[PDB]
């Protein structure tokens, strides 16, 4: 899922964390950042019974 | 007074801010003074600004090939031959203070905005009818409020040169010193901006000479990747050619003229900046950049390797040299410091970084 | 970050890469690197837990 | 394996499971039709 964000890096065009994945990315053409997310989310089910 | 004069340099409220170049050097403190009060007729040589009817500015061997100044109270910048001869208003407050300064072939005049021109001149020799300036001067601001009131301006000696935050002073060794503040030191990448962490990274960060060159002052200057880059070095110099030089500045205005960085290759072919969207012109037209808002560092090395804001926009044969033709900055907020040249050559340093900028560097 | 001697460590990137056959033997050879990294984990927590 | 908790069964291999906490997946969309999205520097 992409969704513009509201923080202003100034360097770059691209931004990965240190164990190299893509975390966000810039439109060079306006500056805006927007952000990368998995579509879904681990979570945990409790099952009882 | 000069509440006025240094209101001109457009400074924020709360902002204490250092002042750099040929300002006035004042009339009580120092050695300074020589405000000719009356009409003496002064005559000196050498000399790189004037403070304040008459004004009279040319070369020294009175070349009537080369345009004098003279300034009567209407303006003539002539030879014989005349590029300028027109009136311009002359009405001030008496605490109001006009200056003009020539340096490396570029003017900056002080009528109630800083204003810049590029002028190829050889201007020592003046005759006069109030102060001359001839090195560089050095200031403080504590401003409190916008305005005149509360700017308490002071002189002060070279070491200021030292408070400003964008600006240090290279140890002895090379290494940048600790606590440096890394403003716009962009990490240089080809790739993708590591946001948090820590990484071992050849980069250049080994600097060798330093330039803090004043806001209003553009640069006309030729780099060699083979000499020591010349300038007055702000630390301790070290003598060896740079592997790379970066160019920390404001804002983009100061790049965008055609011709402002020119690169000269091993082959002697001349890559000239070009904008419009940023390209350079081959003398065909290489693509450099969608140029971002907001330029604050090139930084341009041999082995054919253009950078901006810290990243791998062009790659390019290996170069020898390059000259640049910046062109101050935009007179809306200036002098709160300096825009800086660094020369450098690459080091495997420990670099730590949160958002996107150095925090802090370990060689 | 380790491509475990496949095309790439990104996964989608070898199915884009390589035809939908090979691109299976492709991915299985980091589907193993990281389960016995997973394992490798777990194994010094229980440590850690005892 | 159609209800959640039939997939959390089928995504061990156990017709009942002991009481606890398993890991799960949220619930994508059910019709994928995904966009296709694509972005590179501008190029001369
Ligand atoms: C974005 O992409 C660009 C382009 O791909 C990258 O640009 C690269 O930048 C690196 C530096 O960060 C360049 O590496 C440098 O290459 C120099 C080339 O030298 C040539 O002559 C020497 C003669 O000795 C040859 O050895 C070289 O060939 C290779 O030799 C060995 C063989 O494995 C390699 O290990 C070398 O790296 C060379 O590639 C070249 O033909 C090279 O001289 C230079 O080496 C200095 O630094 C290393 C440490 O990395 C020292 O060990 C070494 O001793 C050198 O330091 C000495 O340098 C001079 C040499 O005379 C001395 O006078 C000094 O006193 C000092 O002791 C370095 O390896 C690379 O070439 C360049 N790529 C291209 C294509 O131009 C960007 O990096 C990339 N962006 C990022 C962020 O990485
Ligand atoms: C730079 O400016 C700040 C802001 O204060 C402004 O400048 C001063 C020189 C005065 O003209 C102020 O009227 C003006 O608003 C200075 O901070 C202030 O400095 C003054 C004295 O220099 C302080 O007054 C004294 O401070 C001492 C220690 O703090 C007290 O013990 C005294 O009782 C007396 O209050 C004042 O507190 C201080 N702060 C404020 C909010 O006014 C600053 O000194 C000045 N110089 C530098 C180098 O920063
Ligand atoms: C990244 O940022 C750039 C810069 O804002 C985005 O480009 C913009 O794209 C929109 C939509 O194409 C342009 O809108 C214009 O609307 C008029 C109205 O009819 C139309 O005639 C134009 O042809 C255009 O569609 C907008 O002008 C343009 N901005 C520019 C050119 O500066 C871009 O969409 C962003 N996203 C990317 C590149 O993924
Ligand atoms: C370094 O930068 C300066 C500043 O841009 C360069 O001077 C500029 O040179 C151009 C080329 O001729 C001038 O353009 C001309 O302007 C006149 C108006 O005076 C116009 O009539 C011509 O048709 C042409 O457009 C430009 O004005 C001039 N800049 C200034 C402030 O006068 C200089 O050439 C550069 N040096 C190098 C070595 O690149
Ligand atoms: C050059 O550096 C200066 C600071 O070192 C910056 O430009 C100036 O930044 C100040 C701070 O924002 C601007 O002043 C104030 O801006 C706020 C914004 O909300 C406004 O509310 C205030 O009334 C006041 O204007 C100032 O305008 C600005 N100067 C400009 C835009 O010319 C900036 O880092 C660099 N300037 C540029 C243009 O990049
Ligand atoms: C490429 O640029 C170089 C500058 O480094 C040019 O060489 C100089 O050109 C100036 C022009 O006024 C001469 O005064 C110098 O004598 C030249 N040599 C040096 C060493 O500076 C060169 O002519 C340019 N070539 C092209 C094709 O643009
Ligand atoms: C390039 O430089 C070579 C080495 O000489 C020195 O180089 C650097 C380290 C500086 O100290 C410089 O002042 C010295 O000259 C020379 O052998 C070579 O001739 C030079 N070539 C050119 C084209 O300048």
């Amino acid at each position: 899922i992409i969704t513009l964000t509201n923080s202003s890096f100034l360097a770059g065009v691209y931004y990965t964390s240190d164990s190299g994945q893509l975390l966000a990315f810039k439109n060079v053409t306006s500056g805006a950042v927007y952000s990368v997310t998995p579509c879904s989310f681990s979570e945990q089910a409790a099952y009882v019974d | 007074n000069f509440r006025r004069f240094f209101s001109k340099f457009n400074v924020q409220a709360p902002a204490v801010v250092v002042l750099g170049g040929y300002l006035p050097i004042g009339e009580n403190q120092g050695v300074n003074s020589t405000w000719y009060c009356a009409g003496q007729h002064p005559t000196a040589s050498g000399v790189h600004g004037i403070f304040v009817f008459e004004i009279g500015i040319s070369q020294e061997p009175f070349d009537p090939s080369g345009y004098q100044l003279y300034l009567h109270k209407r303006l003539r910048i002539c030879q014989r031959n005349c590029l300028f001869n027109k009136a311009i208003p002359a009405h001030m407050s008496e605490h109001s203070v006009v200056g003009i300064t020539w340096d490396n072939d570029r003017v900056t005049v002080f009528s109630d905005k800083i204003y810049y021109f590029y002028f190829k001149n050889d201007w020592s020799r003046v005759a006069t009818k109030m102060q001359y300036v001839y090195e560089p001067t050095y200031y403080m601001l504590n401003v409190t409020s916008a305005g005149e009131d509360g700017i308490s301006y002071q002189p002060c000696t070279a070491n200021c040169i030292g408070y400003a935050a964008n600006v240090f002073a290279t140890e002895p060794n090379g290494h940048i010193p600790e606590g440096f503040s890394f403003n716009n030191w962009f990490l240089l990448s080809n790739d993708s901006t590591l946001v948090h962490g820590k990484v071992v990274s050849n980069q250049p960060l080994l600097v060798n000479c330093l330039l803090a060159i004043p806001k209003i002052y553009g640069l006309g200057q030729f780099f060699s990747f083979n000499q020591t880059i010349d300038g007055v070095c702000n630390g301790a110099a070290v003598q060896r050619a740079p592997e790379a030089l970066r160019f920390n500045i404001n804002d983009t205005s100061v790049i965008l003229a055609e011709g402002s960085i020119v690169l000269h290759t091993a082959l002697g072919t001349n890559f000239s900046f070009v904008c419009s969207y940023c390209f350079f012109k081959v003398d065909v037209y290489k693509f450099l950049a969608v140029l971002p808002p907001t330029v604050r560092e090139i930084v341009i090395t041999k082995y054919g390797d253009v950078y901006v804001n810290g990243f791998g926009y062009l790659h390019l044969g290996l170069l020898d040299a390059v000259t640049i033709n910046f062109t101050g900055h935009g007179t809306d907020d200036d002098v709160s410091g300096f825009w800086t040249i660094a020369s450098t050559n690459f080091v495997d340093a420990l670099i730590e970084v949160q958002g996107t900028a150095i925090q802090r560097i370990l060689y | 970050q380790h491509n475990f001697q496949a095309i790439s460590s990104s996964i989608d990137d070898i199915y884009s890469r390589l035809d939908p056959p090979s691109a299976d033997v492709q991915v299985d050879r980091l589907i193993t690197g990281r389960l016995s990294a997973l394992n490798a984990f777990v194994a010094q927590t229980l440590t850690k837990y005892t | 394996c159609d209800d959640p908790v039939s997939q959390l069964k089928c995504s061990q291999v156990a017709f009942d499971l002991d009481d606890g906490f398993y890991p799960f997946s949220s619930r994508n969309l059910l019709s994928h039709e995904q966009p296709i999205s694509f972005v590179t520097l501008p190029s001369f």
